[PDB]
């Protein structure tokens, strides 16, 4: 009986990509903003638009 | 002699012993006390006679009844005084209703009730009205006295029967309560060594029945009858022990007797609650004590999830911790099991005690059914001959 | 306090401080004060971090006032900064005051201010107190209108009394220190019954079983009482109104406790383009918290379907005639856990 | 119950056996980890020509013996009673009194130990036997374990009494 | 029918016959056992087939650890134990879980002595949770439900 | 049964108290007692044992 | 200073001069004990003077003096059946100091400790209790 | 709530009630941990459920190893008593440490004896540190603060 | 400060107060352990604190190997006592190097007795240099300098 | 304190029991482990066919007994001194003496270590036990591991005043 059942969620990762503009510093204060055990943990919402 | 500088100075004050804090055995003096002096409380608890005679004055009946309860073994009681005056040498039928009027009084009924501690109750001035009370006066002091013991859950009476024999089988006949199983009946009174050795005080037999209730609680559980135990300080019952050999009934209400062994003490006889044997499962004192010994301490386990959010999973939590106690008291000789399945068992599910309303009004339905033991009260020997069966080597 | 002339260690005593922990949870109760006290401004809400701040104002501990009995039993409990408000301005002050989840009688009489303060818009709870007097079965009737029927508040009968104190400790004090404490611990939903008292508080007067049965049909009042195993412990979890939609003080305590989360979860939408971009940016910034409150085991149900649900959108809940007049309509559903009140235990004598 | 400290083992020695003369006492450095008391009786089995029948005879009780081991040390900051002293007071102890020509009569005590309804141990030593292990380079030594053996002797006064109460005369 | 999953489970205490709801969050669990001490007898001529004699059931003994939290009920009462203060004894429910959250089978513990306690050690060199390996001797275990 | 008894009647013989683990009261929480017991029987007992295994008549 | 025959000359009261309106400081040994804990933890508070007051110098400050009074007290010193009931100490900076206290530059420790009774008046009471022999 | 990570820690020693704040740098600490010995009583006719005797707590041992630095009041401690010279106690505080470099919780070591000191080897054929393998045995240990 | 590598280090013999510099290119060596003997003395009303008591030091045992080469002075003097003629003892100074070829730390270890002498084995199926396991007890270890 | 040395054992044997008359000494080499002194006195209990009160009296309290070890070497290069010439030193402390026909009482002292309150174990040899091992291939020894055991002979001109100053006759 080869019985088969979905077990543990997997990790998530997700990768980003932005060019870098000449006054705006925004993702780097996010990967500065991390002492040693806690980031100020964000949402994101991605959507097709119009 | 010097009693204010600093030394050994001896003094007349008697301090309190250390006490067991039986928790299952704590009994009531419902009486008229002389004094009542205590301003704070309803029902107040005493540890020892010369607290007591400080807190409920001298010379009356119902301290003799807290004298023969410590000398018998008992450590901790509590003493509910009725308010009214203190009765004559003989009870005039005027006044001897007075006393039970005063016991169905919400005055001593709230006392009793609002406690929660004490687990049986008596009446040691009931024993007050033998002499020139005229008989069913005697069951309208009873009849009020079961009914007392309906204010909450744990509560039993112990009661005093009349002296006179045809007196006694009138008042098992006529009494007509459907609470019986609550009560249990001492028949004779006892004559106490206690002065006015040569006229020793006549005395109430329950106070010494609620000594030794505390005292076999202490070593072999509520599981085990109190009967067949030597009572300290009594001479002999007033009544001859053949002249109330019709008291005893198996067939119909039987009332327990105090006998005197020869060379063996006073003993108590009889571990019967007042009962007419239909199919009745509360014929005796222990089966009753035992079965709301599992009620109050089953409510104490069921009250700590009360507001708890009735999923599945606080019944599991429920029907857990009820089945791992009962099985502890099952593995102390108190089920009459030979395997678990057949001493007791317990349901709580969805679908076998509650309905979907009960969920959704919000209660939970635990049924808990328990076997139980028999006293051996009757032992048969029948003597038989086998040289029969010997069968040649 | 010593002045400090030379550098090093001063062996000052201080008498019987009587000094708590300082405790931080999310639960803020401003406290009624009378007005003949001193060392309160009316129209000014003074605010006490910890005991040692009450202390710094008071100077010294005295158990006459019927104030000064009362926050210490709140912070011997639960803990967690208050706002001590005088009465008679408390009507412009919590109306002005952000941080404000529940209102304690300390030991005033707020039934006309709770009228007009209390509304489904705002975020309160208040809480007062019983009779100080016993009461019985037979006057069920009287005092039981003697409050109204608001869901947005609960009354505790039993008056406390401490080993410390003189006067009668009020039981909103430590009903405050016990809502505060149990948030932290087991969360909103559950019930904050069945809950010791800590601080030696005991009842002042007994309550049976058969007394609490008229007291807890219709206008409920919720009653703490002593058992033999642990002591003196909260025994109700009813409001006032007795409609099954706020029968429970959990229930409206977490829908309480729900919309001050959402309203500043989603606050960043305010004066944002009200177009279709800001409306799926708001469904999400909901969504998101609660299943983050699905999954603590707030509310019932077994999925995310039957749990909550977040529904906006031109013509599903918002007209074209409410969108140029500048109003997002949100229609949000939860499904909380009620609890167990009653146990009934059956007992057969003859196994199978 | 009122308070929380240790309670150590002493031991009085007595020039008589009443109790009444005092010759010094020795409290322990650390209280010994077991206490092992042996008791002993004598029962001689009747021989008869005739009979079968199985009855032994009671001869003698023998006294009681308490068997405790102690350890002293010097090595530690903790410390600084030296070994020398303590073991010298041990020994003038299990010592031959010059007043009574005997030795003398030990009563070891601590905390709320009562040896069989005796609030002490009364009794001369046996034996003792010190072990010195650990010395310094100046050769005093740093560890020490004895181990007593006592053997009981208790009052007289004490067991004249003890007989009354349990068969009186009246 | 068909198996379980072994990543659900909620472990609960009983502090004198007073619940413990605080401390279900556990990272691992040890899985009960039990075994019948058994001795083997040999004898006389039958030298062709063994011959066992039961004996004493000695139960397993219960670890369980979890990350280290704010202090706990839980955690008061083991440093209540070892640190030589009490001597008490603590009941602990350890249930599997549906997909619902429902029980399948719980295991009551009666009377487990928590025995001892041990963190994971500090190390500036690798980024792991500290957990508290703590381990507590019970001694009967009573199993309830369906799907053991 | 004690070999045909309910009871083992005897005096004892030797006993050995093992005190270990005391409080820190010095009052001792484990004792480990060694009972030995030598068998006296009652001999009224024994008298009509005799009679029945061997009888007169 | 009484005379006991036998017994030799002895010293009898350990009394300071008071009157008892609730004092603690009766004996001469309760003056003595809590002076003996002043000035053996302010060696240990003076080690640290000049220190950065942050919240690590206050956990080393009640570790230190919560591991010495635990040692005073399991010599029989303190009055306790648990170290929750003997002593107690404080030290956070919302416990005992204010934020300016912090901006001032001190640590305020807050000690509280029970002490011991000497038993000097000791009463024999007597009783006779045959009542409760209970019949074996 | 939360758990917390392993990568924080400081322990300072307490030599003679003088604290040492030169030598709070060490690359791991061994985790604390103390045992309830218990002996098993199995009796009569109760075959069927254990019965576990309490008996004394045993302590661990803190092991924590440092790279090898400049000579410091810490080396001079260890180098005084494993030479014979000076049976010296030493009391060891260890507390993890927050975001803020504040402290969660702290372990107090009382007496704390020195037993061992071992450093790593020297091989020329790997590149590796130089450790101080230097291991301590604690007669108490008090837990203080929050997070245990 | 900062921590040292471990791949730079030399070891001198002294052979009967007659320094050996010809032989001080060594693969490996064991790293010097110490460590104090303690016996746990448990007593009394005292179990909820274990109670150390200290006794003999017990030094550890040098291990170091080499490259085989051309036979030297302390060659020699292996042979001569593991060949059982003399029974004589050496000196080692075994110390750390800078990074300008100065000494950091050295151990002195009087009175080193030469106990075993390996060599690797032939094996005809890899390729690896014959080393000499050659490992001696001393009796004392005397560190000095800088840097420990 | 004052200075840092290893102080050794000697044992200095003397021909008669004061101590006056010296026959000769031996330094140990190394220094003994362990040091175990053993005593014990003897006690009878008193049978009556009446009482049945427990009381032993004294007979008799046995001397002394120190059993130490030790080993003599020449394997070592620190060490030159043969073992022939060390082994025949201690026989003669082990030996009937010619003068006074009996053996010899010796003297074993080392540092500041009292033994019992005297400076020196007084007693004579009771045992000896040479265990050679290791010898070399001339069949000299190169170790050799001696168990002594003495038993305690002290001075009697000692023990007169002893009880003199703890029962004075005024």
């Amino acid at each position: 009986n080869w019985f088969k059942m979905p077990g543990q969620s997997q990790s998530t990762n997700i990768t980003l990509r932005k060019g870098v503009f000449p006054g705006k510093t925004e993702l780097f204060d996010w990967i500065n903003s991390i002492q040693l055990n806690q980031v100020e943990k964000k949402d994101i919402t991605i959507s097709l638009t119009n | 002699m010097e009693r204010l500088q600093p030394g050994v100075t001896l003094t007349e004050s008697i301090i309190t012993m250390g006490q067991q804090e039986i928790p299952s055995a704590v009994p009531v003096f419902i009486g008229y006390t002389v004094r009542y002096p205590e301003q704070s409380e309803a029902s107040v608890r005493i540890d020892s006679l010369a607290e007591y005679t400080s807190l409920f004055g001298d010379d009356h009946v119902m301290m003799f009844a807290v004298r023969h309860y410590f000398d018998n073994g008992g450590q901790q009681a509590f003493v509910l005084p009725l308010k009214d005056n203190m009765p004559s040498v003989e009870m005039t039928t005027a006044e001897a209703e007075n006393l039970i009027a005063a016991l169905r009084s919400a005055t001593v009924s709230e006392a009793i009730g609002g406690h929660s501690q004490i687990t049986l109750i008596l009446v040691p001035d009931m024993a007050r009205l033998n002499d020139s009370d005229i008989v069913s006066l005697w069951s309208q002091g009873w009849e009020a006295l079961l009914q007392l013991s309906q204010v909450r859950p744990n509560l039993f009476v112990l009661l005093d029967a009349p002296d006179n024999v045809e007196q006694a089988q009138k008042c098992m006949t006529t009494l007509s309560s459907d609470y019986r199983q609550w009560g249990a009946a001492y028949w004779p009174r006892l004559e106490t060594t206690y002065q006015k050795i040569f006229q020793g005080t006549v005395l109430s037999p329950t106070a010494a029945v609620a000594a030794v209730i505390q005292r076999t609680d202490n070593d072999a559980g509520v599981w085990k009858a109190p009967a067949n135990i030597a009572l300290s300080q009594v001479i002999r019952p007033v009544k001859s022990y053949l002249q109330g050999s019709v008291l005893f009934n198996s067939s119909g209400t039987s009332l327990n007797v105090i006998r005197s062994f020869p060379g063996k003490g006073i003993r108590v006889w009889g571990c019967r609650t007042l009962e007419n044997t239909d199919n009745t499962q509360w014929r005796y004192l222990q089966t009753r004590r035992l079965v709301s010994y599992v009620t109050a301490h089953l409510t104490q386990l069921a009250r700590m999830y009360v507001f708890e959010p009735n999923n599945e999973l606080t019944w599991m939590k429920l029907k857990g911790q009820s089945y791992n106690w009962l099985r502890q008291l099952w593995l102390q000789g108190g089920l009459y099991g030979s395997q678990e399945d057949e001493a007791f068992n317990i349901l709580l599910g969805v679908n076998e005690t509650m309905t979907e309303d009960d969920v959704r009004a919000g209660k939970m339905i635990m049924k808990v059914e328990l076997a139980v033991l028999f006293p051996a009260e009757f032992i048969e020997i029948s003597l038989v001959f086998n040289t029969q069966t010997e069968a040649l080597s | 306090t010593t002045v400090t002339s030379y550098p090093g260690v001063y062996i000052e005593e201080l008498n019987s401080l009587a000094l708590s922990v300082s405790n931080s949870a999310t639960a803020v109760p401003v406290f009624a004060v009378d007005e003949q006290n001193q060392y309160i401004s009316e129209d000014n809400a003074i605010r006490i971090n910890s005991w040692m701040d009450y202390l710094n104002l008071i100077g010294n501990f005295n158990n006459e006032d019927k104030l000064d009995v009362s926050v210490r039993a709140y912070f011997a409990n639960g803990g967690g900064y208050c706002y001590l408000v005088k009465t008679t301005s408390l009507e412009k002050i919590i109306p002005t005051l952000d941080d404000v989840t529940l209102l304690v009688a300390a030991g005033e009489d707020i039934k006309t201010t709770v009228d007009v303060l209390c509304q489904p818009g705002k975020g309160l709870f208040a809480v007062f107190d019983g009779p100080e007097t016993e009461l019985t079965i037979n006057g069920a009737e009287e005092a039981k209108q003697a409050y109204t029927a608001t869901p947005f508040a609960a009354v505790y009968y039993p008056w406390l009394k401490a080993d410390w104190a003189n006067i009668d400790i009020p039981p909103s004090a430590v009903m405050a220190g016990v809502y505060a404490s149990v948030d932290l611990s087991r969360g909103v939903w559950k019930a904050p019954a069945n809950v010791a008292l800590k601080g030696g508080l005991e009842p002042k007067f007994l309550v049976t079983d058969e007394l609490q049965g008229e007291y807890n049909t219709g206008r409920a009042i919720n009653m703490i009482r002593n058992f033999s195993n642990t002591g003196t412990t909260v025994w109700g979890a009813r409001t006032l109104e007795d409609k099954d939609n706020w029968r429970y003080v959990p229930v409206r305590r977490l829908f309480n406790s729900v919309e001050r989360d959402i309203k500043r979860a989603m606050s960043f939408a305010m004066f944002e383009p009200n177009n279709q971009p800001t409306w799926e940016r708001v469904r999400a910034a909901i969504s998101n918290y609660l299943y983050s409150l699905w999954q603590q085991g707030g509310l019932a149900g077994s999925k995310e379907e039957d749990a909550y649900f977040v529904q906006i959108g031109k013509g599903i809940t918002m007209t074209q005639e409410q969108i140029d007049a500048g109003q997002m309509i949100v229609k949000v559903g939860l499904a909380a856990v009620r609890p167990a009140e009653f146990i009934i235990l059956q007992f057969t004598q003859d196994v199978e | 119950l009122i308070e929380r400290g240790l309670a150590k083992l002493t031991i009085n020695a007595y020039k008589d056996r009443e109790g009444k003369i005092r010759a010094g006492t020795l409290q322990a450095m650390y209280n010994p980890d077991s206490l092992q008391l042996d008791y002993q009786t004598d029962y001689q089995q009747s021989q008869a020509i005739n009979s079968e029948k199985q009855s032994s005879i009671y001869v003698q009780a023998k006294p009681a013996g308490l068997s405790l081991e102690l350890i002293f040390d010097a090595t530690m900051p903790g410390n600084k009673t030296p070994i020398e002293e303590q073991l010298m007071q041990l020994k003038q102890l299990c010592s031959v009194d010059a007043t009574s020509n005997e030795t003398r009569f030990l009563q070891v005590k601590w905390g709320k130990m009562r040896w069989e309804s005796r609030g002490y141990f009364a009794g001369r030593a046996k034996s003792l036997s010190v072990n010195y292990t650990l010395f310094d380079r100046d050769a005093t030594p740093l560890r020490v374990r004895v181990i007593l053996a006592l053997v009981a002797d208790e009052s007289l006064v004490l067991q004249e009494t003890e007989q009354n109460l349990q068969s009186p005369a009246k | 029918y068909t198996p379980v999953v072994s990543h659900r489970f909620m472990a609960s205490f009983i502090f004198n016959r007073i619940p413990d709801p605080l401390d279900i969050r556990f990272q691992r669990i040890s899985g009960l056992s039990r075994e019948l001490q058994v001795t083997q007898y040999s004898e006389g001529g039958e030298n062709a087939r063994n011959n066992y004699l039961a004996e004493k059931i000695q139960h397993g003994t219960l670890t369980l650890e979890r990350g280290v939290m704010t202090v706990s009920p839980l955690t008061w009462m083991f440093d209540r134990v070892l640190s030589g203060e009490k001597i008490a004894y603590a009941d602990v429910v350890v249930m599997l879980l549906n997909e619902n959250s429902l029980p399948l089978s719980s295991w009551t513990l009666s009377n487990a002595l928590p025995v001892r306690w041990q963190t994971s050690d500090f190390d500036a060199n690798s980024n792991a949770i500290l957990v508290n390996t703590l381990e507590l001797r019970y001694q009967d275990m009573r199993w309830l439900g369906v799907k053991i």
